[PDB]
C-alpha cells in the first residue's frame, strides 16, 4: 500500500511562515484530491487546502491569502507555504490521498484512500 | 483454499494451471470476497474463469451483468459444455422459460448457480422483486460487470443502461463486485471505480501493454534526404538477424493511403526489399494471394492500409514501420503489436512528419462529423482526438517510448532495458528533436 509522511513543522513565532511537505510513498501512479486537514486541540477537523491532479487548487476562508497548497507531480509530493502564521494555526497537519491508484509491473494494484501521520505546528 | 481453486479450476474448466501469475492473483482475490475487483485483461486471457471459478466455490449464486445478448451467449454456451448450472434472463426467450428462471431464482436453493443478464432486464419492473428476494435470502455471492467500460463517457462503447449499476451495486452492498473490461485507460477505470459504486479498496489486475523484445523508435521524415531509403535499410538490419539463413522472418509497413501502399511497396521492391501492397483496393482473390505469399515467406514484406489493415497473425514479423502516424495510440499498440510474436528481438519504427500529423488530426475531425451529423454530440468525440494527441505527444516528447505507451494505458513504470531509441541514446534523441524544432 501507501505511507503519506507529513514534514515541516516546527515550533514559530506569530507573523512567521513554514512549509509542510507531504511524501507519497508506494507503485503510486496517480492520486485524485490531495487534502491537506489540521486538527486544532479540542477542536473539529478542519479542512485547509486540497489540489486535484491537474493542479486546480481550493482554501477554507481562513487560509485564503496566507496558505499555498503546489504539487512536485515528479515525488507524488504535496506542499503547504503558510505565510503571516497566527496562534489560530496551531495545529497537528495531516494528508488525504483521495483517489489513489497504486500499481506495479505484475499488473498487480489498488484503488484506495490514504491518511498521513500529521505533523505538528506551534505558533507562540 | 489454493487447493479447492486448483481442484474447481481442473476438475470443472479443466486447466492444469492459470494461463498467468496475474489471472491467479485476480481469482484468488475474487475467492477471497472481501474486496470489490477490477480485472483489466485481453481478449484470450481468461478475464472470465476469475468470475466463472470463484462463483462455482461461494455458496450462493452469481449475477453477471453483460451489455449485449451475443456475448452472454457465448459464455453461456461454453459454461453448459462444462455441464455449470448456469441460466441467462433476455427477451430471447419464451414467456415459459423466463417463468421458469423467475420460479426456479425463488427456490430456496436455486438450481442456477451463474446468473447472466441485460442491464435492461436487471433494472425492468419484472425482476424487482426476484432480485429483492435474493438480497433479502442472502443468496446473492457475486455481483459481475462484464464490459465495465462501457459506464464511461470517455470510452468508446458508452451505454446509458450502464449508469443504474451504482444503484445496483449499493443494494447488493452484501456482496462483493468484480467489474472487467479489455479496454480501460486510466480516466475510464476512474469512471469505472466511481460509477459502479466499487468500494476501496479496489483490488486491480490488469495486463501490462510493456513488450520487453520490441524496439521503438520515432524517425522524422522531413530531417531524412532519402526516407524510401532509410526504410529499406530499417528492412534490412530487422530482416538480417540471422546472416547465414539470409533474409529471415517478415515485416509489415502500415501506410494512410492505397496510393501511398503500391508506391511504398515499389520503392521497396527496387531498392532490394521485395514488398506487396494489401489494401481493400484490390480484388478478393488478389489479397488471398498477397496474404498467402506473405503467410509463406515468398514475399517478405507487406504494405497495409491502417483503414483496411491486417487480417491474420503471424509468428516471426520482425519489423513493424509505420510510414504515416496511426489514428490513435491504441491502433499504434496493437498494429506494431504484430511484431515479435515468437519472443525474438523485433524493431517497431513511426515515420513521423507534422504534414501527416495535420492530414490524420483533419481525417478524424471529418469522420467524428460525419458521426455527429447521424446521431448527435457525445464525450467518445472527444476521446477519439485525445487518443490521436496521445500518439502526437509519443512522436515529439524525449522520453522512454515503453514508459509513454505504459502511461496512455495506465500500466506501472516499464522496465526497458536500453529497449527503445530515447533509453539507447538520450542525447541522439535530443538532437532530432531540436532539429524538427528548426525546420519549423
Ligand atoms: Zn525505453
Amino acid at each position: 500500500q501507501v505511507q503519506l509522511v507529513e514534514n515541516g513543522g516546527g515550533c514559530v513565532k506569530a507573523g512567521g511562515s513554514l512549509r509542510l511537505s507531504c511524501a507519497a510513498s508506494g507503485s503510486i501512479f496517480s492520486i485524485n484530491r490531495m487534502t491537506w486537514y489540521r486538527q486544532a486541540p479540542g477542536k473539529e477537523r478542519e479542512w485547509v487546502a486540497a489540489i486535484t491532479s491537474g493542479g486546480s487548487t481550493n482554501y477554507a476562508d481562513s487560509v485564503k491569502g496566507r496558505f499555498t497548497i503546489s504539487r512536485d507531480n515528479a515525488e507524488n509530493t504535496v506542499y503547504l507555504q503558510m505565510n503571516s502564521l497566527k496562534p489560530e494555526d496551531t495545529a497537528v497537519y495531516y494528508c488525504e490521498a483521495y483517489g489513489t491508484y497504486t500499481l506495479a509491473p505484475t499488473g498487480e494494484g489498488e484503488y484506495d484512500d490514504y491518511w498521513g501521520q500529521g505533523t505538528q505546528v506551534m505558533v507562540s | 483454499p489454493e487447493r479447492r481453486v486448483r481442484s474447481t479450476l481442473k476438475k470443472v474448466f479443466g486447466f492444469d494451471s492459470f494461463k498467468t501469475p496475474l489471472q491467479e492473483s485476480a481469482t484468488m482475490a475474487v475467492v477471497k470476497g472481501n474486496k470489490d475487483v477490477f480485472v483489466c485483461m485481453p481478449t484470450g486471457a481468461g478475464k472470465s474463469l476469475c468470475y466463472q471459478l470463484p462463483a462455482l466455490l461461494a455458496k450462493g449464486i452469481t449475477i453477471v451483468v453483460s451489455p449485449l445478448i451475443a456475448l452472454i451467449q457465448d459464455q453461456v454456451d461454453h459454461l453448459l459444455t462444462l455441464k455449470v448450472r448456469v441460466s441467462s434472463l433476455n427477451s430471447k426467450l419464451s414467456a415459459q422459460e423466463r417463468k421458469e428462471l423467475l420460479a426456479d431464482l425463488e427456490r430456496e436453493k436455486p438450481q442456477t448457480k451463474i446468473l447472466y443478464i441485460t442491464p435492461e432486464m436487471a433494472a425492468s419492473s419484472s425482476f424487482q422483486p426476484t432480485l429483492n428476494s435474493l438480497v433479502s435470502r442472502h443468496l446473492l455471492s457475486y455481483l459481475v460487470v462484464d464490459e465495465a467500460h462501457c459506464v464511461s463517457q470517455w470510452g468508446h462503447d458508452f451505454r446509458p443502461d450502464y449508469l443504474r449499476l451504482g444503484a445496483l451495486r449499493s443494494r447488493l452492498g452484501h456482496a462483493p463486485c468484480v467489474a472487467l473490461t479489455a479496454t480501460a485507460t486510466p480516466q475510464v477505470q476512474e469512471d469505472v471505480f466511481a460509477a459502479l459504486h466499487l468500494k476501496k479498496p479496489v483490488a486491480i489486475f490488469k495486463t501490462p501493454c510493456f513488450r520487453a523484445n520490441l524496439f521503438y523508435d520515432v524517425q522524422f521524415k522531413e530531417l531524412i534526404s532519402d526516407p524510401y531509403g532509410n526504410l529499406k535499410d530499417f528492412c534490412l538490419k530487422a530482416l538480417g538477424q540471422e546472416a547465414d539463413k539470409g533474409l529471415s522472418g517478415c515485416g509489415i509497413v502500415y501506410c494512410r493511403t492505397r496510393e501511398a501502399c503500391e508506391q511504398l511497396a515499389i520503392e521497396l521492391s527496387c531498392r532490394g526489399v521485395n514488398a506487396k501492397a494489401y489494401h481493400a483496393g484490390l480484388k478478393a482473390s488478389e489479397r488471398t494471394l498477397v496474404q498467402n505469399d506473405w503467410m509463406e515467406e515468398k514475399v517478405p514484406v507487406i504494405v497495409a492500409t491502417i483503414s483496411f489493415g491486417m487480417g491474420v497473425d503471424k509468428a516471426n514479423v520482425r519489423f513493424v514501420a509505420h510510414w504515416n502516424i496511426a489514428k490513435s495510440m491504441a491502433g499504434y499498440y496493437q498494429e506494431s503489436g504484430r511484431a515479435g510474436r515468437d519472443g525474438k528481438p523485433s524493431w517497431c519504427r513511426l515515420y513521423y512528419s507534422r504534414n501527416d500529423r495535420d492530414q490524420v488530426s483533419f481525417l478524424i475531425r471529418k469522420e467524428v462529423a460525419k458521426l455527429q451529423e447521424k446521431r448527435g454530440n457525445k464525450a467518445s468525440d472527444k476521446a477519439t482526438i485525445m487518443a490521436f494527441d496521445a500518439l502526437v505527444t509519443f512522436c515529439e516528447e524525449l522520453g522512454c517510448r515503453h514508459a509513454a505507451i505504459a502511461k496512455y494505458f495506465g500500466d506501472a513504470l516499464p522496465a526497458c532495458a536500453k529497449g527503445c531509441d530515447h533509453c539507447q541514446n538520450p542525447t541522439a534523441v535530443r538532437r532530432r528533436l531540436e532539429a524538427l524544432e528548426r525546420s519549423s
